[PDB]
RNA sequence: GCUUGAGUCUCGUAGAGGGGGGUAGAAUUCCAGGUGUAGCGGUGAAAUGCGUAGAGAUCUGGAGGAAUACCGGUGGCGAAGGCGGCCCCCUGGACGAAGACUGACGCUCAGGUGCGAAAGCGUGGGGAGCAAACAGGAUUAGAUACCCUGGUAGUCCACGCCGUAAACGAUGUCGACUUGGAGGUUGUGCCCUUGAGGCGUGGCUUCCGGAGCUAACGCGUUAAGUCGACCGCCUGGGGAGUACGGCCGCAAGGUUAAAACUCAAAUGAAUUGACGGGGGCGCCUUGAAACCGUAGGGGAACCUGCGGUUGGAUCACCUCCU
């Protein structure tokens, strides 16, 4: 078991767990209206690619 | 009347009184003129996380059709009886008689 | 899709830990239905089942507990 | 930041000030020459503070003004107006115009010198002036207007359109004058009791005073003072506020 | 929201036969029995406004049916409101 | 009289619909130790702050209040406001199935009545985390902001009140009709060779788009098309949803609601240059918040808290007849 291969295995596990992205975004409260707006904005920003 | 699942777990170090518990509760069911379609134990079984700082606690299932009243009696008997560490009661759609997958694995 | 639809058509399930394990992360989180290929009807049933299975310590909540 | 631009209202302000000898006059914030000149003119000699040392050089080097004033170059909130009142032989007339973040501090520093000041004469923004003179039963009323009306009688002088200022703001503003009472019409045992009573009350202005000043006094105290505890904080005159202050101080 | 058997008792009382359901008498009776029962619900569940929206629909539905029957036949109306004690 | 509208019944179905009561695993803070020791904490950097009385860290044990990671979706339920850990208890509505039954029982609705986010109020609890106000440290020409360390109300609960929100699909309610197309979701029938499939067939719902409509934008069988019944509302811009009166409210305020007076506009959509700061490669072309309700601060226009909405930005000079 090479230390730096166990490190790569660990890095894949924390990436698959997403935990840094979660604790990053969880840093503040939000007025629920803005994540509602951001959600539908992303939904149309996606749907525009579906067209060809 | 309402079919139910009743499913509960007992402290590993009180697992020996479990037959007495099956007596107490089955007597409540038949003493309510209710009926039973499964009774099962899955022995001492390991816990995904500690319950009351314990491990390996003893698991039990019943399939039942008793009137609602006595379900609240045996339910509150679980909060009286500290040998039962958890219970869940489910108002299931039907009486069901085919053994638990926990038994059928044997 | 239709093979995953058959998994729903065959069965509606709780206490089958062996099948529940097909739909969890190793960290104990529920898999999103699009990755399972299963239809939303069965996803709800699976989620409800997993929540019960966690309550009775049949499945962990997390990796640690 | 702002200073005035139009001679009509400059002349109106400096004339309404009535600045003449037989008065212990001192400017603060001389700013643009145009509005400091007529007051330094009409007073045979005048004292001034400018906060800025560069503007203090511009005006002290101006031969209209440097020979005709005595000039100081510091934050006025450091300045010992009680000694300047002694050096000027009688309590001061303090007056002018400023960037006015400092306004809230100015009033407290002026009130630290209610003995040493004969009167204050200053431009200010419309909302804070209308608050400062507000009658007890109004939304414009509140803790700072209470303390102001406690320390002094307060009097709007005249009101000025925004195009009148050198950088014209969006905001209309008025010159106001005020007078430290020769004897306090509201005698008080202490002002810190007023300040904390008023802040507690106005920090809670939407609820009943039973749920504001009655968090400290009892309802039987309040009604014993003749005050209905079911009122809101903005029903209450400075008179009964100083009565509460005396009650707090003397029953402590 | 009623047991089939309480429904059976009511329709076998107020109905023409077992083939009748939804004669005005059957309707207003079972509707009344439901309204009577739900007094016990709301006597605990004061804040259950979303449930009481259904109750308001039911009492007004009762009123509409009664008034139709009243103009259709006063005898059926009077003996029915007599049997149910309606206009209480 | 009738059964087509309306509506009852029998059997199923899906669902964060509501009300009530238990309960769980994360988490934060806090307390109690234990091990341990010079730092921690914070920012752009600082400072205030915390620690040699041992903090920070990390282990254990306990407390308490709050919220439900993931599923979770262009997804369901709900009149709307809104509704999301799990189980129970009570309870509302809806949709499909197949009959059976009543027999026009219908729709709309001025007054009226009731429900009604967020904020705030009333009475008595609770108070973890967060946080108007406030307090203190910073930043800045100034800074009231933006930054940080604190922090009350509030946020939570029961029981009253208020009754407003960009409470907006900015789109009244009900009914009929009128090309298509790709999905989603949830029943159901028949065929299934089964298991997948494949023919159907309701309900709900999303995005395209024909006709037609529309100032244009766009809407488009879930109309903004074609029409029938009733209700609500508007009549230039400001003054002004302001005055006054009445009503209502504990108070905030709500509500109904002027006029004088003043202006030749005010306004909606869309076109072309600026844009410009560019951005890419002379050429194509954009790294360039407003508000709503409500409560409070208050050098400003403003700053702050709560929660909703998206309507997220510019500005415009030298003549003419067939
Ligand atoms: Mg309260
Ligand atoms: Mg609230
Ligand atoms: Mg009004
Ligand atoms: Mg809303």
């Amino acid at each position: 078991e090479p230390f730096d291969v166990a490190l790569r295995r660990f890095k894949r596990s924390c990436e698959k767990a997403g935990v840094l992205a979660e604790v990053r975004r969880r840093e503040f409260y939000e007025k629920p209206t803005t994540e509602r707006k951001r959600a539908k904005a992303s939904a149309v920003k996606r749907h525009a690619k579906k067209l060809a | 009347m309402r079919h139910y699942e009743i499913v509960f777990m007992v402290h590993p170090d009180q697992s020996e009184q479990v037959p007495g518990m099956i007596e107490r509760y089955t007597a409540a069911i038949t003493g309510a003129e209710g009926k039973i379609h499964r009774l099962e134990d899955w022995g001492r079984r390991q816990l995904a996380y500690p319950i009351n700082k314990l491990h390996k606690a003893h698991y039990v299932l019943m399939n039942v059709e008793a009137p609602q009243e006595v379900i609240d009696e045996l339910e509150t008997t679980f909060r009286f009886n500290d040998a039962v560490i958890r219970s869940m009661v489910m108002r299931t759609k039907h009486a069901v008689t085919e053994a638990s997958p926990m038994v059928k694995a044997k | 899709f239709c093979r995953f639809t058959a998994e729903g058509v065959q069965e509606i399930d709780y206490k089958d830990i062996a099948t529940l394990k097909n739909y969890i992360t190793e960290s104990g989180k529920i898999v999103p239905s699009r990755i399972t290929g299963t239809r939303a009807k069965y996803q709800r049933q699976l989620a409800r089942a997993i929540k019960r299975a966690r309550y009775l310590s049949l499945l962990p909540y997390t990796d640690r507990h | 930041q702002n200073f005035l631009n139009d001679q009509f209202v400059i002349d109106s302000i400096v004339s309404a000030i009535n600045p003449q000898k037989g008065q212990a006059m001192v400017e603060i914030g001389p700013g643009l020459a145009a509005l400091t000149e007529p007051v330094g003119e009409r007073l045979d000699q005048l004292t001034v503070i400018e906060l800025d040392r560069d503007l203090a050089a511009r005006l002290q080097t101006h031969p209209f003004l440097g020979p005709k004033l005595t000039i100081y170059q510091q934050d006025a909130m450091t300045f010992n107006f009680g000694e300047l009142a002694e050096k000027m032989g009688q309590p001061l007339r303090v007056f002018g115009n400023l960037p006015y973040n400092i306004s809230t501090p100015l009033m407290f520093h002026l009130f630290s010198y209610t003995d040493a000041i004969a009167d204050m004469h200053f431009m200010l923004q419309k909302e804070v002036v209308n608050r400062l003179v507000a009658g007890p039963n109004s939304k414009a009323y509140g803790r700072l207007s209470v303390m102001a009306q406690y320390y002094c009688n307060v009097i709007p002088v005249l009101e000025v359109p925004p195009s009148a200022f050198t950088p014209p703001p969006k905001v209309d503003s008025a010159v106001v004058r005020l007078v430290p009472h020769a004897t306090m019409p509201h005698p008080v045992k202490d002002v810190r009791v007023l300040s904390r009573i008023t802040t507690e009350a106005f920090n809670q202005r939407r609820k009943t005073i039973r749920n504001s000043l009655g968090n400290l006094f009892s309802v039987e105290v309040l009604t014993g003072m003749g005050i209905d505890p079911a009122m809101r904080a903005e029903n209450i005159s400075v008179a009964q506020y100083c009565q509460m202050a005396n009650y707090l101080a003397e029953n402590a | 929201s009623l047991s089939t058997e309480a429904t059976a008792k009511i329709v076998s009382e107020f109905g023409r036969d077992a083939n009748d359901t939804g004669s005005t008498e059957v309707q207003v009776a079972l509707l009344t029995a439901q309204i009577n029962h739900l007094q016990g619900h709301f006597a605990e569940h004061k804040k259950d406004h979303h449930s009481r929206r259904g109750l308001l629909r039911m009492v007004s539905q009762r009123r509409k049916l009664l008034d139709y029957l009243k103009r259709k036949d006063v005898a059926r109306y009077t003996q029915l409101i007599e049997r149910l004690g309606l206009r209480r």
